[PDB]
């Protein structure tokens, strides 16, 4: 029966249109704050001196 | 010449009590040297 999109590639829709999509949103530069990676990179460092 | 003796073996005796003690110290003086390279180091830059 011909009707809204359902069963089949209504799951296609949800692994790309949705889910391909929805992860084409996130970052990929989210998060990255110049300043408070600077003060990761010297925690990372830690107690010691670094070349 | 007994209490003669005597103090030359007590001197030793002494030598001998603060002898572990400096080795304890130089042993640990390297092992202060191992525990913590300084690459800021004033004399030290490449």
């Amino acid at each position: 029966e011909t009707s809204e999109l359902c069963g089949g590639a209504r799951i296609c829709y949800i692994f790309h249109e949705t889910f391909g999509r929805t992860l084409e949103s996130v970052d990929p530069l989210g998060g990255l704050n110049t300043i408070d990676i600077l003060t990761a990179i010297r925690n990372a460092t830690g107690p010691r001196p670094a070349l | 010449p007994k209490l003669h003796d005597a103090i030359v073996e007590v001197v030793t005796c002494l030598l001998r009590k603060r002898l572990p003690v400096t080795n304890e110290m130089v042993h640990n003086l390297v092992a202060i040297e191992l525990a913590y390279i300084n690459t800021k180091h004033p004399d030290f830059a490449d």
